[PDB]
């Protein structure tokens, strides 16, 4: 399992992605049953509580397990949401932003 | 209906 400086690493850009005024879409799992559509076509759904539950559970084993879950939230984004929505852009905007504090924090 | 997103 992943180490106290790794686990707070992944708490540290959790929490500045949750605290990014783009992130709104992203904070609660979406409502299966008031979006249709996104169950049948989005097999892995994942949003920032799950990842902060995940993470607070013990259940990523390493740093890339984390970064593979948080990616998975802007690729389901890209799939259900057209590019120019205000969802879509939100996302490519949050992917923008965690990729330069991932690549910030590990250069 | 068809297609996706959340208008």
């Amino acid at each position: 399992s992943m180490d106290s400086k790794d686990l707070a690493l992944c708490s540290m850009i959790l929490t500045e992605m949750e605290t990014h005024e783009d992130a709104w879409p992203f904070l609660l799992p979406v409502n299966l049953k008031l979006v249709p559509g996104y169950k049948k076509v989005i097999k892995k759904p994942m949003d920032f509580s799950t990842i902060r539950e995940k993470l607070s559970s013990g259940q990523y084993p390493n740093l890339e397990t984390f970064a593979l879950d948080v990616r998975l939230v802007f690729d389901n984004c890209e799939t259900f949401n057209e590019d120019d929505s205000d969802i879509g852009r939100a996302g490519h905007n949050m992917r923008k932003y965690f990729e330069k504090k991932w690549t910030d924090t590990f250069k | 209906g068809k297609g996706l997103g959340k208008g």
